[PDB]
RNA sequence: GGCCCAUUCGGGUCUUGUAAUUGGAAUGAGUACAAUGUAAAUACCUUAACGAGGAACAAUUGGAGGGCAAGUCUGGUGCCAGCAGCCGCGGUAAUUCCAGCUCCAAUAGCGUAUAUUGGAGUAUGGUCGCAAGGCUGAAACUUAAAGGAA
C-alpha cells in the first residue's frame, strides 16, 4: 500500500516538476498568446475557411 | 421607434422576471430601461441569460430595435427593443469574453 | 416633556374656547429640451442652494456643518497605530486613508455574483481562500460558491463555473450593494510566476448577517426482494425509527421510476417497504433526495502588507492543493466515481 | 471595547432605539426609572423592544436583571410580515409610530398586523397616523404606504386590529425645501363611534361645526359608525380633524376620544379649538408632525434641506430632539430667521448625513 | 445554436454500476426502462385482446 | 507587539483551517451516503428536508 | 404533521409564483403592445 | 435629411447618465497622476522629466507623492507605483485619477500592465494615457512602426477607443527628450476628468507626509513595542471629511482607525489663482 | 457505402469514404548584409545570408441543426409532456471525455439597428367600472306587535 502511495505522489511531484520547468527563468513576465490575441470564446472552425 | 434615431440611450431601472424559474425565457430576458431623452420607460431584451449578469442596475445602455422575423412559441410580443451595449462596451463582446465592463 | 406623549401640550378647554371665539388670528392662512437637462438642472439647483446656505452661515459653523472640504491640506493625528508601521515605513509605498461609511464598519455575510477571470487559468474551489479587494480593504477570506436550482434554493457548488457568473457568499466587512470587487489568489512575488494573477471579479448583490446554504444529500438504498409494484429496500437506513421518520417520502430509481416509502419492516431493522409505479430490477439503485445546511466559514485575514518588513511576500491561508503537496497527501479519489466507456448489448425480450 | 453611546432616563426611549437602529451605533440607556415605586422597564417598552427585534435581524438587545439598563447593538433592517400583540397599557399607535421611521429602509416590505386597543388620549390614533404622518412620508418620497383598520377597539377592553403595509422601499429620503408657509384649502375629519348609539357622531359633528362655521373654507366631517364584529368590545366615540392644503399637500391635525361621562358637543368643540390652535402655532408642519420631518432631513443625502418652523414650535421637546440627534448623528441644525418681519418664523437647515439603504438587494 | 457557447453543450458522461453491485449486471437508465416498459405494454395489450 | 500577537492568533486560525481543509469530509457533506457510511441512527438527530 | 404542513406551504408558493409571473407577462403585453400598435399605425399612415 | 439623422445620432451619443459631481469648484484638490509600469520601463525617469519641465527643478531622489502646479488652475500629484507589489497596484487603482501606463515598446505588453488594467476596470476606470518607452532599442524602422501599430491596437482594445499611446524615443542625458515631455504635458493639461462613484461617495486622502508624535521617554519606559501616535499630512479628496473627531477611516495596508485629531493647515503648494494669462515661473511650485 | 429527388410510399445513381499513414520539392511574410539613392537621411530600385508540418509562421464573421446526466424547473388521466441543461457525486494534476458535435455561406473582410426604392367570432392571473352574498323589523340589545316564508 505504501509503495502505491509513493508511486502516485512521485507522479504528482513529477508533473509539478515539468510545470516548474515550463515556467520561465527570466525575470520579465511576458504576456501569453491568449491575452495577446484576445480570441475570446469561439466555436470550432473548419481549416478550409482559412484560405 | 425612438424619436428620429436608430439607437437610444437609457438607464437600467430593474430586471423583470429574475425570480422566474425557467432559464432563457423571455420573462428572464426582459429588462426595464428609462430612456434619457424622454424619461419613457420601455422594456428591452437582453440577448441571453449570460448577458443578464453583465447588465446591472443604473448602467447606461444602448437600445436598438428587436425585429422578429417569425413568431416564436414562447416569446413576449410587445417588447420591441434589445440591449446592444452596456457602459460603452457591447454585450456580445462581453459574452464572447473579448472585453470587460468598465464600470 | 417626553416625545412618547404624541399629543402635544394644550391649555384648558374653557380658556381655549374663550380665545378661539374669534377667528381673526388665523384668517391669513386660509384661502427644458430633454429629461437629461431637467435632471442636470435639478442637480445644479441643489448645489447652488447648498452654496448659498453655506455662504450665509458663519465660517466656523460652516466648518462644523460641512466638515473639512476636499482640496484642503489637513493634518490628522491617530492613536494606537502599530509599531511595525513606523519601524518599517517605506516612502515609496503609498499611504491611503479612506473614510468609512457606517455600513462598511459592520461584519457579516456578503452575497455577490462572481466569475472566474478569463485570463486566469484554473477554476476556484469552495472553501479555498481568496484575497478580495472590496471597498478600501483587501482581505483574505473563504468564499462559498452557490447556485439557484432554477430559483428555488441556494445550493452549494463545489467549484466556480468556467466562463460563467455564479453566486458566492463570504464572511468579511459589509459593503454597500452594487459594489464591484476583485479577487486574487496570491500576492507574493515568491509565488507569482508566469501566470495571470487576478482570479475572480464580481459585484455585491446583497448583505446579511446569516445565509442558509444547502448541499444535496442522497440517501442510497438497494432492493433485495422485488414484487410487482412493491419492493423491499435495504441499506438506506439503519433502524425502523429512522425509517418511520422518513415514511411517506418520495424515492426514485436511477432508471427514473418514482416511488414512495410505505412502512418499516420488522426484521431486519433497516429494511422498508416501498411502492413504485412499475416493476423495478435487482440492478436498480433507489435514491432519496434531501438537503443539508452548509455554514459559511468565518475567516477574516486582512492584508497588512505595510506592516511587514519585506512589504511583499505576504502569506495567508494556502490553497488545498498546496497544503496537500506540503503534507505529502494524495488527492481524494473515489473508484466508483470515475467515468468509463459503457457498452450496451442489443436489448431483446422473450 | 464597543464604546457604547450612553443615554440617561426613560425619556425618548423609542426615539433613541430607532435612531440607534438607523445610525448603526450601539447605545446603552441607563438609570431608567431607577428610583420609583416600580423600577425597571415597562411592559409596553419591552414589547416595543421585541417589535424591534422582530423587524430587524442580527440585533443584540440586552436587559439588566434590575431593568434599569438597556444595551442595544443594532442590526440589519429586514422587515417581513409579522403579527404584534400590543399590551393593554398602550394602544396600537405607540408601536406603529416608530415603524414609520424604519419602514422605507428595510430589505423586505413591512406588512405588520397590530392587535390591541386602537385609540387613546395620549398616543396616536389610526386617523392620525393615516392622515397626518403618512402625507409627510409621501412628501419625503414614500410612494406606497397604507394603514387598514380591520377592527376598531376602544379602551379599556380593546379588541381592534390594524394593518401597516409599506411598499415603497427607497434608498434615502429626498432633500426637502419648504421655506414658504402653506395655505389651507379645506378642513375634513372623521367622527367615529363604536358600540354606542349612532347619534353621537352627528352630535360631535354639529359641535365641531359650531366652532368652524366662522371659517370660509369648506368643512367636511364624515360619520364613521362601526357595526358588528368590527366594532370591537368596549364602547367609545371620538373625532379627528385634519386641515389639508390642496396645492402643496400638507396636512395639520388634531384628535380626541370621549371619556366615560362626557357630552359629545364638548368634545367636538374641544377638537375644533385644538385644531385651530395647531394652525396658529404651526408654520409648515404640526408640532406632532415635526420629529418625522426632522429625522427625515437628517437621514437624507448630503445636501442642505430647509424647513420653516415656528417661534412657538421651538420648545422643550424640540430641544431634546435636537440634542439626541446631535448626540447620535453629530448633526447640528442651523437656525436662520425669515427675513419677513411680519411673522417670526425660522428656517431650519439640516445637512443630510448621506444615509443610504444598504439592506435592499440590488440583484 | 444562435446564442449558445460550445462549452454549454458539453457531453455529460453516463455513470456505471457499482462494483459491489456488479453481480446484478448492467445499471439500467431511462433508455433501458422505456424499452422494458414498452415491451410489457405491447404484450399486455395483445393478451387483453 | 499588538500586531505580533494578532499574527499569532491569525496563524493559529490558519493552521486549524489547514487541518480542516485537508481532513476528510463529514458523512453529510459526502454527496451520496448509505447507512454503512453513516453513524448509526444519525437521521433521528439531524433534521433534513 | 410535518408532511401536511410542507405540502400546504409548497402548494401556496407554487400558486403565488404562477400568479406573479402571469401578472408580469400580462402587464408587459398590454402596455408594450399598445405602444407598438400605435407606432405601427403611425408608420402605415406615413 | 442625412445630416439631420446624423445630428440625432450624435445627440444620442452626447446623452449621458446625470450624476452629482461633489467636487469643490473653488479650491479643487490636485489630480492624482499615477505612473504604473513593469519594473524596468522608465517611471522614475519619466517623473524626473515631467518635474524638470514643469517646476524647472531636478530631483535626485524620487519617493512618495510629488505635488506640482501644472497649469494655472491644475495641480498634479505624481505617484510612482511600486512595480512588484500587487497590493500597491490595488491601492493606486482605487485612488488614481490619471494613470500614465508605461509599456516597454521593444518587449511588448506585460502581465503587470494587464493586471493593473483589469483592477482599474473592475474597481473604477481612471483616465488612462499610455506611454511606450524603449523604442530606441529597435534596429529597423519598419519593425519599429509595425510594433508601434500593434501596441496601439492592443492598447485600444483594453482601454476605451481613442486613448493616446504616447511614444518616447529614448533617454539622451538621463531624461526623456524635451519636445516629447512638452507634448506629454500638453496632453495632461488638455485632459478632462469625470467623477467616479466610489470616490464621489467616500472621503479619501493620499498621505503627503508621515510623522511620529510619541514621546521618546514613553518609549524608553515601556519598550519599543508600544503603539505609536502618528500624524499624517495630506490633501483631502472626495466628499468633505467630518470636522468632529472620532470619524472612522481605513488606512490601506495598516488597518481601521478612528480620527483622534484633525486640523486644517495653510496650503503648501497653492495655486496662483488663489494667490491672486501665461503661467509664471514664480508661480510654478513643487511640494 | 456515398450522393440526388420526393408529402409518405418510395424512386434515381455510381469509385466513394477515412480526425488513416507517408514521401520529398517550392516559396512568400519575415530576419538581415551591402551598394544604390540624397545637402544628409528615409523611402524606392537592385540585393547576398537565413527563412515551414500543428506548415503554432496559430482568418475571421455569420447562419442552420442536433445530442448527453444517478442533474434542475413546471404541468398532468401511472412509464408522459413542456421549458430547458457551463450547475451531476467524488475530484482541479483533477479529468482525456458527443476525439474540439455536425453542417452551411461570405472571406481581409463580415454582422446588427433605423430610414429609404376589413366581415364574423373566440381567449384574456392587464387596466377601469359594475358586481354577488345574508327572513325583514333588529342594534350598542337574541328585543314587541305585525308581516316574509312556512
Ligand atoms: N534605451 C532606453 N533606455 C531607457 C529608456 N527609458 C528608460 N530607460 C532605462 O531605464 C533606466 C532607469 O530606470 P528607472 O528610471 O528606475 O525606470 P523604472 O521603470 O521606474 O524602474 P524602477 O524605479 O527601478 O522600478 C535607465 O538607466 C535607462 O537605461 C528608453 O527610452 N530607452
Amino acid at each position: 500500500k505504501e509503495a502505491h502511495k509513493n508511486a502516485v505522489i512521485a507522479a504528482r511531484e513529477g508533473k509539478l516538476a515539468e510545470l516548474a520547468e515550463n515556467v520561465s527563468g527570466d525575470g520579465k513576465r511576458a504576456i501569453n498568446y491568449q491575452i495577446l490575441k484576445n480570441k475570446g470564446l469561439t466555436p470550432k472552425r473548419n481549416k478550409d475557411n482559412r484560405n | 421607434p425612438f424619436g428620429g434615431s436608430s439607437h437610444a440611450k437609457g438607464i437600467v431601472l430593474e430586471k423583470l422576471g429574475i425570480e422566474s424559474k425557467q432559464p432563457n425565457s423571455a420573462i428572464r430576458k426582459c429588462v426595464r430601461v428609462q430612456l434619457i431623452k424622454n424619461g419613457k420607460k420601455v422594456t428591452a431584451f437582453v440577448p441571453n441569460d449570460g448577458c443578464l449578469n453583465f447588465v446591472d442596475e443604473n448602467d447606461e445602455v444602448l437600445l436598438a430595435g428587436f425585429g422578429r422575423k417569425g413568431k416564436a412559441k414562447g416569446d413576449i410580443p410587445g417588447v420591441r427593443f434589445k440591449v446592444v451595449k452596456v457602459s460603452g462596451v457591447s454585450l456580445l463582446a462581453l459574452w464572447k469574453e473579448k472585453k470587460e465592463k468598465p464600470r | 416633556v417626553d416625545l412618547e406623549k404624541f399629543v402635544p401640550y394644550f391649555d384648558t378647554f374653557e380658556k381655549l374656547a374663550k380665545k378661539w371665539k374669534s377667528v381673526d388670528a388665523i384668517k391669513e392662512r386660509f384661502l427644458y429640451d430633454t429629461w437629461y437637462e431637467l435632471q442636470k438642472a435639478k442637480i445644479s439647483k441643489q448645489l447652488e442652494i447648498n452654496n448659498i446656505e453655506y455662504q450665509e452661515m458663519t465660517p466656523e459653523q460652516r466648518q462644523r456643518i460641512e466638515g473639512f472640504k476636499a482640496g484642503s491640506y489637513v493634518r490628522i493625528v491617530f492613536e494606537k497605530v502599530p509599531m511595525e508601521f513606523v519601524k518599517n515605513f517605506n516612502p515609496k509605498f503609498p499611504i491611503v486613508m479612506g473614510g468609512l461609511l457606517p455600513t462598511e464598519i459592520k461584519f457579516g455575510i456578503v452575497k455577490a455574483r462572481l466569475r472566474r477571470h478569463r485570463w486566469h487559468k484554473k477554476i476556484l474551489k469552495t472553501n479555498d481562500p481568496l484575497v478580495l479587494s472590496l471597498g478600501w480593504r483587501r482581505f483574505q477570506t473563504l468564499p462559498i460558491y452557490t447556485t439557484t436550482d432554477s430559483r428555488t434554493r441556494t445550493r452549494m457548488l463545489k467549484y466556480t463555473p468556467e466562463h460563467t457568473y455564479c453566486n458566492a457568499a463570504f464572511y468579511g466587512p459589509l459593503c454597500s450593494p452594487n459594489t464591484p470587487f476583485c479577487g486574487v489568489q496570491i500576492v507574493a512575488n515568491s509565488d507569482t510566476g508566469n501566470g495571470f494573477r487576478i482570479a475572480a471579479t464580481g459585484i455585491v448583490e446583497e448583505i446579511d448577517v446569516n445565509i442558509e446554504i444547502v448541499k444535496k444529500l442522497k440517501l442510497v438504498g438497494f432492493p433485495y426482494k422485488i414484487f410487482k409494484n412493491t419492493a423491499f429496500i435495504k441499506d438506506m437506513f439503519s433502524s425502523a425509527m429512522e425509517v418511520a421518520r422518513f415514511e411517506g417520502a418520495q424515492i426514485k430509481t436511477v432508471s427514473g421510476i418514482r416511488g414512495e416509502i410505505k412502512r418499516a419492516l420488522s426484521k431486519p431493522e433497516g429494511h422498508y417497504r416501498a411502492a413504485f409505479e412499475d416493476k423495478i430490477l435487482m440492478s436498480d439503485i433507489v435514491i432519496l433526495r434531501s438537503w443539508y445546511p452548509v455554514r459559511v466559514k468565518k475567516f477574516y485575514n486582512p492584508v497588512t502588507s505595510l506592516l511587514l518588513k519585506e512589504k511583499t511576500e505576504w502569506k495567508g491561508l494556502r490553497l488545498t492543493g498546496q497544503i496537500r503537496a506540503a503534507m505529502n497527501l494524495e488527492t481524494p479519489s473515489n473508484p466508483d466515481s470515475a467515468y468509463h466507456k459503457i457498452e450496451r448489448v442489443e436489448r431483446h425480450f422473450n | 471595547a464597543p464604546k457604547y453611546t450612553t443615554f440617561q432616563g426613560s425619556q425618548n426611549f423609542r426615539l433613541r432605539i430607532v435612531l440607534a437602529t438607523l445610525s448603526g451605533k450601539p447605545i446603552k440607556i441607563e438609570k431608567i426609572r431607577s428610583g420609583d415605586l416600580n423600577p425597571g422597564l415597562k411592559d409596553y417598552e419591552v414589547s416595543f423592544l421585541r417589535l424591534i427585534e422582530s423587524v430587524t435581524n442580527g440585533s443584540v438587545i440586552e436587559i439588566s436583571y434590575t431593568g434599569t439598563t438597556v444595551i442595544y447593538r443594532p442590526g440589519i433592517i429586514v422587515g417581513g410580515a409579522s403579527t404584534h400583540i400590543c399590551p393593554s397599557s398602550k394602544p396600537v399607535g405607540y408601536f406603529v409610530e416608530p415603524m414609520l421611521y424604519l419602514a422605507p429602509f428595510s430589505k423586505k416590505k413591512f406588512s405588520i398586523l397590530f392587535k390591541g386597543i386602537t385609540a387613546s388620549h395620549n398616543d396616536a390614533g389610526i386617523e392620525a397616523i393615516k392622515w397626518g404622518l403618512m402625507p409627510v412620508m409621501e412628501k419625503f418620497g414614500v410612494r406606497e404606504c397604507a394603514l387598514h383598520t380591520l377592527k376598531r377597539g376602544s379602551p379599556p377592553l380593546g379588541g381592534g386590529e390594524v394593518h401597516l403595509v409599506v411598499d415603497s422601499l427607497i434608498a434615502q429620503p429626498i432633500t426637502m425645501h419648504e421655506i414658504d408657509r402653506p395655505i389651507i384649502s379645506s378642513i375634513t375629519g372623521v367622527a367615529y363611534s363604536t358600540r354606542v348609539s349612532p347619534s353621537l357622531v352627528n352630535r360631535m359633528i354639529d359641535g365641531a361645526k359650531k366652532v368652524l362655521k366662522n371659517l370660509q373654507c369648506e368643512v367636511n366631517i364624515t360619520a364613521d359608525v362601526w357595526r358588528g364584529e368590527n366594532s370591537g368590545k368596549s364602547p367609545g366615540w371620538g373625532i379627528t380633524l385634519v386641515a389639508q392644503s390642496k396645492q402643496k399637500g400638507w396636512s395639520y391635525f388634531a384628535e380626541d376620544i370621549g371619556d366615560a361621562g362626557s357630552i359629545p358637543e364638548e368634545l367636538g368643540e374641544k377638537v375644533a379649538c385644538q385644531l385651530l390652535e395647531e394652525i396658529s402655532k404651526s408654520a409648515a408642519v404640526g408640532r406632532n408632525q415635526l420629529p418625522l420631518a426632522i429625522v427625515y432631513m437628517v437621514i437624507g443625502k448630503e445636501d442642505i434641506g430647509r424647513l420653516r418652523i415656528n417661534k412657538e414650535q421651538i420648545d422643550e421637546r424640540f430641544i431634546i430632539l435636537l440634542r439626541d440627534i446631535k448626540k447620535i448623528f453629530n448633526t447640528e441644525v442651523f437656525l436662520k430667521p425669515v427675513d419677513e418681519a411680519d411673522n417670526e418664523d425660522m428656517i431650519a437647515t439640516i445637512k443630510g448625513i448621506g444615509f443610504t439603504n444598504t439592506s435592499k438587494k440590488i440583484a | 445554436a444562435k446564442l449558445v457557447h460550445d462549452v454549454q453543450k458539453k457531453q455529460h458522461r453516463e455513470r456505471s454500476q457499482l462494483t459491489s453491485r456488479s453481480r446484478y449486471g448492467f445499471l439500467e437508465k431511462h433508455k433501458d426502462y422505456v424499452k422494458r416498459a414498452q415491451d410489457f405494454h405491447r404484450k399486455q395489450s395483445t393478451l387483453k385482446v | 507587539s499588538s500586531f505580533e500577537k494578532q499574527q499569532i492568533e491569525i496563524r493559529k486560525q490558519i493552521e486549524q483551517l489547514e487541518n480542516e481543509a485537508v481532513a476528510e469530509k463529514k458523512w453529510s457533506l459526502k454527496g451520496e451516503v448509505k447507512a454503512k457510511d453513516r453513524p448509526e441512527d444519525a437521521l433521528l438527530t439531524e433534521e433534513l428536508e | 404533521f410535518e408532511a401536511r404542513q410542507r405540502i400546504e406551504e409548497k402548494n401556496k408558493e407554487s400558486s403565488d409564483y404562477h400568479a406573479k409571473m402571469a401578472h408580469i407577462v400580462n402587464t408587459i403585453n398590454t402596455e408594450e403592445g399598445a405602444e407598438k400598435n400605435k407606432y405601427e399605425r403611425e408608420r402605415k399612415l406615413r | 435629411a442625412r445630416t439631420m439623422q446624423r445630428s440625432s445620432d450624435v445627440n444620442e451619443r452626447k446623452l449621458h447618465v446625470p450624476m452629482v459631481d461633489r467636487t469643490p469648484e473653488d479650491d479643487p484638490p490636485p489630480f492624482i497622476v499615477a505612473v504604473v509600469g513593469p519594473p524596468g520601463t522608465g517611471k522614475t525617469t519619466l517623473i524626473r522629466s515631467l518635474v524638470r519641465r514643469m517646476t524647472k527643478s531636478t530631483l535626485n531622489d524620487i519617493q512618495g507623492p510629488i505635488t506640482v502646479v501644472s497649469g494655472k488652475h491644475r495641480r498634479l500629484t505624481f505617484l510612482e507605483c511600486p512595480a512588484d507589489d500587487l497590493n500597491a497596484m490595488i491601492d493606486i487603482a482605487k485612488i488614481a485619477d490619471l494613470v500614465l501606463l508605461l509599456i516597454d515598446g521593444n518587449f511588448g505588453f506585460e502581465m503587470e500592465t494587464m493586471e493593473f488594467l483589469n483592477i482599474a476596470q473592475h474597481h473604477g476606470m481612471p483616465r488612462v494615457l499610455g506611454v511606450a518607452t524603449h523604442l530606441d532599442l529597435f534596429k529597423s524602422q519598419s519593425t519599429l512602426r509595425a510594433s508601434k501599430k500593434r501596441l496601439k491596437h492592443r492598447f485600444w482594445t483594453e482601454v476605451y477607443q481613442g486613448a493616446k499611446l504616447f511614444y518616447l524615443s529614448g533617454v539622451i542625458n538621463g531624461r526623456y527628450p524635451d519636445r516629447e515631455i512638452l507634448n506629454l504635458s500638453r496632453f495632461i493639461s488638455v485632459m478632462k476628468f469625470r467623477p467616479l462613484k466610489w470616490r464621489n461617495e467616500h472621503p479619501y486622502m493620499l498621505a503627503d507626509r508621515f510623522t511620529d508624535l510619541t514621546h521618546p521617554e514613553l518609549i524608553e519606559t515601556q519598550g519599543l513595542q508600544i503603539d505609536r501616535k502618528v500624524a499624517i499630512y495630506g490633501y483631502l479628496h472626495g466628499t468633505p471629511l467630518p470636522s468632529a473627531p472620532g470619524t472612522r477611516v481605513h488606512i490601506a495596508g495598516v488597518g481601521d482607525f478612528s480620527v483622534a485629531q484633525i486640523e486644517k493647515l495653510p496650503d503648501p503648494c497653492p495655486t496662483p489663482f488663489y494667490q491672486q494669462k501665461r503661467l509664471d515661473d514664480k508661480d510654478k511650485l513643487i511640494y
